[PDB]
């Protein structure tokens, strides 16, 4: 209900087979983006193409495993509603270990070469889930949620064209000293 | 004489078949320079290029003509229907071959017309839509001589279903079969589009049309119709983001 | 998600009714009515909400709203019954 | 110069190029010099006015609105009260620009834009206002203001000009589009939907103006009439198209009205007549 | 007979660009091809 | 052209970009070419639009006042009856432009202003008035002008500028802060004192402007509204900053209200939802 | 550390994974010295050489362990069922990867192992056959915990459903899942066959199995169970013979 | 392993610590095309250019975390201490070594942040002032977990102080300590402002956040704290301006 | 293509400069170093 540390950490749960961990739709200035500093960049243009970097960082114990997949949906299709669906697009299988991040990137995957900043049906940039590839398995003597911590980003080959004035912030008078 | 063979695939023709290539332009493969999509493009083999035969049409002596919209009619053919539902983008060229053979003694004249972007007109005025289902038909397409639908577009051949009048249609891509003259039309059909690579499903990029001008007169005792067959072979297919198969409305 | 209001009206033959047409998201760039109607879009300020005046309504039409927004269903139907 | 006809004498020619076959769809470049005897004529003439730049090319009236400069104290509804208005950027509303843009399947072409503001004051006035136009240019999806002195128009971005009414704006925007050129004619859907609109795309949006008069109310009303006049320039054109022959009835839509009046012409005799 | 400068460092503010020399109406007129001579790619 | 992606093809790779460690606080550059095979595709994109200079660099309404025209005879508080108004110039109290500057710790610019002044006689006028109004840019801590007609106005040091009303003027300042670098966040005080100000500071100071009506009063009252319009150019920017998420307070302060309402949309459905 | 990038698929492991290449022997694309078949055949792009996951199995202390075949396992699978399907004849290796990962406080090992032409043995003795539903289960596998059916194999893991002895399939090439060790198998397959290329449907050219050897031994108060997950990747495949797609029982 | 030395000062890291440098940009002295001041600077010895170790925080389940302003909380830290009061004037860049182990049982992330110019927000909204004493704190800091006070910073870590989201927060040099992964957290911090020298008692050049983000998650039956542990040693550190010792509130 | 005379004495009255050509985000996407190869000075 309010804004809390908590939304930025993606729970996971022991023991969950062939299950998803979190979907979202990849309107990057709207949604879960609109606050990250890509989606406050973006809301100040109209037009964006290019690849977004994806990444994981996983924070629970060091004595713990998990095999994750990471499934990119390219638009024209629903949001993945099971893991094999899931698997038939982009997607990256994560074996958490020494290496608590993965970086997935999020190909450009569009006809049209620029995509709009709003939310539109016609220049829909598809779909993130993720989902467990094993599972979840906690040493003994711990208990409870693991977290993730979802990091997005631009490539290098960003592009963003027509300027327009951010949503974010209002004012109805005028601010003084 | 003439013989096309594409994959396992062959048209033979005893007419000396002469294409008409749209804009003297031959399909082509998306060049780099031209690419935005980043993924590599799945480039399909005898597979997919290969003449997919549709259900055949009766010309009568009052039949107003046929259209189909390309990728459309060929959604469900063989393994290029699959592709196209698998893949998020694709672009593709198109070899038509339109069949209609009689004898020295029958008359009439077919207009086979490549369209691109044929943005359909609605029937019932004002700023109604045609609805997904009518211009996504499928193989059998739309028939111009049938009565109209809710949702479905206008069906005057003489506007060419879009306001604009038909003896103007040749401004577009087209070849005559002329049953005294050819029995066979080609019509080799680039990609053509604003973009370089879009989404087969939501979007048709060219419309066929075969329109009667000529009426079909058929000697004295004859059966009065003449089948029509198209047959569409994909050129220089690519396909790109593959995914969950698309769900479409029929 | 796109919405109309009414979601249903029953009117006298040749009169006119307004129908609404809204979107959730707040910034569409498409929105709008398809009807066969002559329909005349009453000045209203803002992006997401439109009022429509569908005048001399015949016989029985399904006016649907229509939007780019993808929230949902991007279009929404009502169903004008004429009564005579 | 550039030769019209040859000079071209009788001709026994056993490759006649006056017998074709139209089924194979060419339009085999055949000259007067084929079937006549003709002389030797020069062209004088390079085509300088059929070029798509000029033949698209003129300053044409795309929108016409009325706005107001009164007493704002006490109104609900601005838009309603005409103090400003708003204007979705379209060249499909004047039916000659369409039908010549119509033409062509794709168009490409940045837009120069032409603001006229003219003044009346038909109630009892006792002198003219020096009045001032704001012109806001709104990109494609960006919020319109929504009253008249809205925090909108001071917009830190989107592009706005100042002038006085009886006054002119001259601005150009850039080609706009996402894709590579605009689509005048769209055969597809948004996304695969069974009841989702036709034709009209998002692909081909140009932007929005908003219009308000900056001054604050006088004693009297005054009724101000805005005129934007755009002007294609760089102009490309890709595929040419079959003529519009009926009137339209929607703006992106190809749709025509029932009962339509013959386009072709009835002859006044039969077809021997001259 | 004719001077141009620049004022502005966008594009899209230069004149009309004036007259597309090479013009062509082969592309068409004449979009026959035989397909036995293989110019398909 | 610059390539945006180059061809790659399947990776049996053993230095694996994908799985990195974003402990270390690096945002290693992973292409799309590292995860998936790739097509070579070129930018065509220079990124002009998103250089500072463009991204904090169009004109912006950054005060609005408005001052009269009047019978002066007879008034104590010229200021009060608004026969002249000064400003600190500021560009902190339009919340668009202010998060945008924001978005930086450090700015260094140029301020190029554009005043429009814009009439209106809302009682009963014979005819609008041809009125001059005088902005005087005073420099920081400069006395300002205390009456309409104080000799502070024909000051041989101001910089004045006289335009009529209707019109606009403009004329670039200088940057004129005293460090390298405006403070748009300073995390300090003036001097070491238990009582003193927080953040607010004097090194930020760009000047201030004040305007009247230079004509003498005419039979009627005339209302000039003047709206001070700033652009910056030849623009720096330093240490890109966490942008705004909150409603501002006041000027020179990062206090956002009590009981705000929440930044982060909530989902509708559950995380699994998109 | 270890990636594998096929198409638009990628497998990560953290485990220095080595790889097992069935006879040391890479799938390769039929020579022309080995073909018989004529036709050109379609050797399909990124659309099929991609990792597929199946739906995870879970081991507990007392699974017997599971076995699935190829291509059958697979004939569902995005563009590659598709195209087993559409066309006569196929040939196709396989990276076969099996993911089972676990705590350092677990214990137990997983025989992966590959059979050529693993002809199962019916429960019924006699000489009655295996039903083709149950040598085709496809992506579920033959689960061999699980109870006998009529027409079904014999499901006693000691003797591998053949009459062979469960110690011995080492020959086979083969990986361990030793949770104190690794948490992934690779197993790379070339296609294997008397025929240079075959049927696709009405022959299993391999069978993988994947056994618990030693059982699963789970910390004291855990979930005494483990997802155990397996992906494959076409590799080199060729299709040959496009027609009507095949009609198969279930 | 890794192991600094700085005057008399070492620590010693059993991880291979990397460090994260603000910006690409080591700590320098001020060249002279940027100097204004003209008194030649005093650049001390090993007195100063050492690890000065606060006072450990506790880091429990419900902890939202710690703010120190620098060289604000170097102020009473020996050497430097004394120079930064007898000076007028002073530049120095940090090296800030957090600290914070576990055991490969604990859960938990913290975000280690440097923020130049970190100008707080006041709790009473408005244009209220942060009082001197609070923005000061010295080595202590701030916590963020306790209650607001009279003239005090508003501490809802969600809003980092100053009205931005805290995810936002990796814009400025960081780095995470990972319960899992690391213990350590290593930033080089060079001199940032837009004078080349400044007051350093009346200006905090930098603050140094410490956030958890994911919640300590102690083991079973475990003591549910960490103590984390600040290093600092001042780098590349100029006075100017001697005079008798500044008078500071508290 | 473009063309430019300064009409005025100072800098200030330039028009915009335009776009800063040598644009690199590694100060701030990769700002890590390895301080055991002695790159402090």
């Amino acid at each position: 209900t309010k804004d809390e540390v908590n939304s930025y950490l993606i729970p996971l749960n022991a023991n969950r087979q062939n299950e998803q961990v979190f979907g979202t739709n990849l309107f990057i200035g709207d949604g879960v983006f609109k606050t990250t500093l890509l989606g406050e960049i973006v809301q100040y243009y109209t037009h964006w193409s290019g690849s977004l970097r994806f990444s994981l960082m996983y924070t629970g114990p060091a004595l713990s495993s998990a095999k994750l997949i990471l499934a990119y949906t390219p638009p024209g299709a629903r949001g993945p509603q099971d893991r094999r669906e899931a698997m038939l697009g982009t997607h990256v299988v994560w074996d958490i270990g020494l290496q608590s991040t993965i970086v997935m990137t999020i190909p450009w995957t569009s006809g049209v070469q620029f995509r709009y900043t709003d939310p539109d049906t016609y220049t829909s940039a598809g779909f993130l889930s993720c989902w467990y590839q094993t599972s979840l398995i906690l040493p003994p003597e711990t208990t409870g949620q693991v977290y993730l911590l979802s990091f997005i980003s631009a490539c290098p080959d960003f592009k963003l064209r027509l300027m327009k004035d951010t949503q974010t912030i209002s004012q109805t008078v005028a601010l003084t000293e | 004489v003439q013989q096309i063979t594409l994959g396992n695939s062959t048209i033979t023709t005893q007419e000396a078949a002469n294409a008409v290539v749209c804009y003297a332009e031959w399909p082509e493969y998306l060049p780099d320079v031209d690419a935005s999509d980043v993924n590599k493009t799945s480039k399909p083999d005898t597979s997919v290029c290969r003449f997919y035969t549709l259900d055949s049409k009766t010309w009568t002596t009052g039949s107003k003509g046929w259209c189909w919209k390309l990728p459309d009619a060929l959604k469900d053919m063989g393994v290029f229907g699959q592709n196209m539902f698998f893949h998020s983008l694709g672009r593709s060229g198109y070899t038509v071959h339109v069949q209609c053979n009689a004898t020295k003694f029958h008359s009439g004249c077919l207009l086979v017309v490549v369209i691109p972007e044929h943005q359909l007109a609605s029937h019932e005025g004002g700023n109604v839509s045609v609805k997904y289902t009518f211009t996504h038909p499928g193989e059998r397409g739309i028939d111009l001589s049938s009565a109209n639908e809710v949702g479905g577009p206008v069906k005057d051949v003489i506007y060419n279903m879009n306001g604009t009048l038909l003896g103007n249609l040749l401004i577009f891509p087209h070849q005559f079969i002329n049953l005294r003259t050819n029995n066979t039309a080609t019509i080799v059909i680039p990609y053509i589009n604003s973009v370089p690579i879009d989404s087969m499903t939501r979007h048709n990029n060219v419309s066929l049309m075969v329109i009667p001008i000529a009426p079909l007169t058929v000697p004295t005792g004859a059966t009065p119709s003449l089948p029509i067959t198209v047959t569409i072979a994909p050129m220089c297919t690519e396909f790109s983001g593959i995914r969950s198969k698309s769900i479409v409305p029929q | 998600q796109t919405s109309v209001s009414p979601s249903k009206v029953i009117l006298p033959r040749g009169g006119s009714v307004l129908v609404t047409c809204s979107t959730s998201c707040d910034q569409p760039k498409l929105l709008g009515i398809e009807t066969p109607l002559p329909k005349k879009e009453l000045l209203l300020p803002g992006n997401n909400r439109k009022v429509y005046e569908l005048s001399n309504v015949q016989e029985d039409s399904q006016p649907m709203c229509y939007s780019n927004c993808p929230d949902g269903q991007s279009t929404a139907k009502t169903f004008l019954t004429v009564y005579w | 110069q550039t030769v019209a006809s040859i000079s071209s004498g009788p001709k026994h020619t056993q490759k006649v190029p006056i017998l074709t076959a139209n089924e194979t769809g060419a339009t085999m470049p055949v000259l007067p010099s084929d079937s006549i005897e003709t002389r030797t004529t020069y062209m004088h003439f390079n085509g300088s006015e059929t070029d798509v730049e000029c033949f698209l090319g003129r300053a044409a009236c795309v929108h016409v609105t009325e706005i107001q400069n009164k007493d704002a104290t006490g109104i609900d509804n601005h838009r309603e009260a005409k103090l400003f208005n708003d204007w979705k950027i379209n060249l499909s509303s004047l039916v000659q620009l369409r039908k010549k843009l119509e033409l062509f399947t794709y168009v490409r072409f940045d837009s120069e834009y032409t603001i006229l503001a003219t003044a009346s004051q038909p109630d009892s006035a006792n002198y003219s206002s020096n009045l001032v136009v704001q012109a806001m240019y709104v990109p494609p999806g960006a919020p319109n203001p929504k009253e008249w002195d809205d925090y909108t128009w001071q917009s830190a971005s989107n592009p706005s000009v100042f002038f006085k009414v009886g006054d002119t704006s001259r601005f150009s925007v850039p080609y706009v589009g996402l894709a590579s050129a605009y689509n005048c004619f769209y055969d597809g859907y948004s996304h695969d939907d069974a009841e989702t609109q036709y034709g009209i795309t998002v692909l081909n949006h140009m932007g929005s103006m908003a219009f308000r008069i900056v001054n604050e109310h006088d004693e009297h009303k005054t009724l101000v009439k805005i005129r934007v006049y755009h002007r294609a320039k760089h102009v490309e054109a890709w595929i040419p198209r079959a003529p519009r022959a009926l009137p339209y009835t929607s703006i992106g839509r190809t749709n025509y009205p029932k009962n339509t009046e013959p386009v072709i012409k009835k002859r006044k005799g039969d077809i021997k007549s001259y | 007979t004719f001077t141009v400068i620049n004022y502005y460092k966008d594009a899209a503010s230069t004149s009309s660009a004036g007259q597309s020399l090479s013009m062509d109406p082969s592309k068409f007129t004449e979009p026959v091809k035989d397909l036995m001579l293989k110019g398909a790619p």
